[PDB]
């Protein structure tokens, strides 16, 4: 049905994280969460086919504007695409 | 020039890869308590077809003449029968939910077939040309959050004892930390659920927005729910016609009623004899 | 096309009626019942002429029906429910809620489902994904039941007809259950 994302990075949290994942699943792509330490139990990261601590170390916000460790999950877990939802990274030039 | 009693009016775009470029209408988010929205509606029913097209045009011509590509919002300020450009979000945003009820165009759908290359009327993208989008009924957001009216708005945290939804006939729920056995933390938006809900008229979806947040059972935290029912059953809210500094410039809406708990005090009973 | 009966009454599936007409057909009985017509500004039905299509809706009923058990209605505490939503996506609760303990005496409806795009296809996708997302533990769901019917080309095609399920045996044929959480915590459960 796609062309050539198969599987999406959703690098945020919360609400939108799981309003992209919903529809990526509806359009038979694969999902992949990230979850801060402080928001290992957020319910986001339950609705993902695969999930991984983003940001270690870092505080909290931090932990979701970490543009390398991103995209080291991305390469690592095979992801075509990274939807950034709103607020984090989404308007960041850089990432 | 600080514009006086401004409509604050949002029109969403979508691009495509090949310069088609399409709005799906516009958004009134005037509702804001010390400028951040609160309350957001949808298409904005006290301006004319007339000056809706001027604006959504004015999107559109910004957006084709940098062809933009994918979900983006432009935003106006809207004084009578005048309009001024204030920003651009170059992203999906929280209340993209009501303009999909409106017009049947899944957006976050859509922002994945444009990434993957294709056109927005594509067959499998099924996006109409602009002039077969058309307005079905109209939608309404409230958010639901941990914000203590009580306490300055300040967030609540904590566990979440108890949590229910609601549903039934044009409400739509978009769920974020809220789920029964949660734990609210302070570090990130309290946001727990976005409550949707559409009518064919703007007073149908009213009706509805008002049993719903009255029907929800949120205990072990405070929520902003008393604050939105008092916006959304305000007779100026019902009319159609407030503006930015309407929840700025109405103090009854920060006046609550004394809850009933009458169920906890019973248990405090049972539990001490116990 | 043949008469063959009226439920003079509501339905069940009125849900997906009111889903592609925007017309809340319990208001309307309500208004119509205290004396309204049709077309006051208050009950707002519009004319024939100006009632449309928007749209096509899907509903699933979720019950507690078996399909491993003849569809024997399962009984018992609902230790997890946990439903869904997003855009296109409609609730209708019955006796699904966390907590409650479903008993064999009335029907076992659980939910009803449904979902909505501006084509079947957009809201097949839909269907398929939020029967999916769904998690009910403690009691058994026809939900596997209703997979296998949705993701059925024949019920993508929308070609089917009163014979449809009764001879597509694939239908009845379920995937085995990977409950490894389940197996992990008897695990856990054994050591402690």
């Amino acid at each position: 049905m796609m062309n050539r994302i198969k599987k999406v990075l959703v690098a945020n949290r919360g609400e939108i994280a799981i309003r992209v994942m919903r529809a990526c699943t509806e359009l038979k792509i694969k999902t992949v969460a990230i979850y801060s330490q402080e928001d290992t139990g957020s319910f986001h990261r339950y609705k993902s086919d695969e999930a991984y601590l983003v940001g270690a170390g870092k505080k909290p916000i931090d932990a979701y504007l970490d543009i390398e460790n991103i995209i080291e999950i991305a390469k690592e877990s095979g992801a075509d695409a990274i939807h950034p939802g709103y607020g984090f990274l989404s308007e960041n030039i850089e990432f | 020039k600080c514009v006086m009693n401004p409509k604050h009016i949002e029109v969403q775009i979508l691009g495509d890869t090949h310069g088609n470029i399409v709005h799906l209408f516009e958004r009134d988010c005037s509702i804001q308590r010390r400028h951040q929205k609160v309350v957001e509606v949808a298409p904005c029913n006290a301006i004319t077809s007339e000056l809706r097209n001027r604006i959504c045009d004015a999107a559109v011509k910004l957006m084709k003449n940098v062809d933009y590509i994918n979900a983006g919002t432009v935003e106006f300020l809207v004084e009578g029968d005048d309009f001024y450009f204030i920003e651009v979000n170059p992203r999906v945003q929280v209340e993209h939910t009501i303009t999909e009820m409106i017009t049947g165009i899944d957006i976050v759908q859509s922002q994945l077939f444009i990434a993957d290359g294709y056109a927005l009327h594509d067959q499998l993208v099924a996006i109409p040309k602009q002039e077969d989008i058309h307005i079905h009924g109209s939608a309404i957001q409230s958010r639901i959050t941990t914000e203590d009216p009580l306490n300055n708005f300040m967030p609540d945290t904590g566990r979440v004892d108890t949590y229910r939804s609601t549903g039934g006939f044009g409400v739509r729920l978009d769920a974020g930390n809220g789920f029964q056995g949660t734990v609210v933390t302070p570090f990130y938006d309290s946001l727990l659920v976005k409550l949707c809900t559409w009518g064919m008229t703007f007073e149908q979806a009213t009706r509805k927005m008002r049993r719903n947040l009255i029907e929800f059972r949120i205990r072990g935290v405070k929520t902003n729910i008393p604050f939105l029912l008092n916006v959304v059953r305000h007779p100026d809210f019902a009319s159609g016609n407030y503006n930015t500094s309407f929840i700025d410039t109405t103090p009854e809406l920060f006046k609550f009623p004394h809850i009933r708990d009458r169920g906890t005090k019973t248990l405090r009973y049972i539990g001490n004899v116990t």
